């Protein structure tokens, strides 16, 4: 219950992994799909999911 | 004259060009129809955009106008469509049809003919040899499929002079029949006249030796095509 909520959890080393990742992907999200756009000519299940 | 033919040969000769114009108006003035049958020369290959500068006026005082495919493809990007018909899907085919790696006879849409098309353009003729004749008006658009057979005859087959019967055939289809502008199913089976003209010059070495009369040509379009297509 109101013992379990999101607040009261110890997550620290968690909340900074999200932060470096929010970074990373934030830096780093066009440059992935120009990549996949680049050496992926056609879209198949397990490639990156691109476009619209 | 109720149609005035010419072709951009004319336009490498500034004489010939300022005739070409005079006789542009007076023709337009008496009630005739403008044929530029481009026929790009050595010259008009350099580049696109210097073509499209010199071809741009006697384009705009054009009724009727018949490019070959290379023509039209060089005239608005020839790099996009080279890359188009050398496309060819990683993992398998959008349909069956695509599966047979048939021989590519892509119709352009009437919006990517929509730079060179012009208010006065009654019909745009793109001609990929005797093999497809992509029609375009302002109401509709469309392909007859044609063929070709130069290796019926190998030791007397010649293509020169096979473009001037086709453009021969429009001319006098539409001369006779008015509604080819109005009428997308007339169009198609007056087009198959001229396709047949074609198919028929290939079979002579020399182009004005080759000519086929319109007995033959009607001949041929009659044994070719089945009846209903007549």
């Amino acid at each position: 219950g109101e013992d379990a909520t999101v607040d009261k959890m110890c997550l620290e080393r968690f909340k900074v992994f999200l932060k470096q990742y929010n970074e990373w992907v934030e830096a780093n999200k066009d440059r992935l799909e120009e990549d996949s756009y680049k050496y992926d000519q056609d879209f198949y299940p397990g490639r990156r999911i691109r476009g619209k | 004259a109720r149609i005035f033919h010419f072709n951009s040969e004319v336009l490498t000769s500034p004489t010939m060009e300022s005739t070409l114009f005079k006789a542009i108006q007076w023709s337009k003035k008496f009630g005739g129809l403008i044929f530029f049958d481009l026929n790009l020369p050595l010259p008009l290959w350099r580049s696109r955009n210097e073509t499209r500068k010199l071809i741009k006026k006697s384009w705009d005082e054009a009724n009727i106008i018949e490019v070959s495919q290379q023509e039209l493809e060089f005239l608005l990007d020839e790099e996009y469509y080279e890359r188009r018909r050398n496309y060819t899907p990683q993992y398998f085919a959008e349909d069956f049809e695509q599966t047979k790696n048939r021989r590519d006879y892509y119709h352009y849409t009437p919006e990517e003919i929509k730079p060179l098309w012009h208010d006065d353009l009654k019909l745009l003729v793109v001609t990929d040899g005797t093999l497809r004749l992509h029609y375009y008006t302002p109401k509709f658009d469309g392909v007859v499929v044609g063929t070709e057979d130069v290796l019926i005859t190998p030791f007397t087959c010649d293509r020169t002079g096979s473009g001037d019967a086709v453009v021969a055939g429009i001319m006098r289809k539409l001369t006779t029949c008015p509604e080819m502008f109005e009428d997308q199913d007339v169009l198609e089976r007056q087009l198959r006249f001229a396709v047949a003209a074609g198919i028929i010059s290939q079979w002579t070495i020399g182009a004005v030796r080759g000519f086929p009369t319109e007995s033959a040509t009607q001949n041929l379009k009659e044994q070719v095509y089945v009846p209903s297509m007549w």
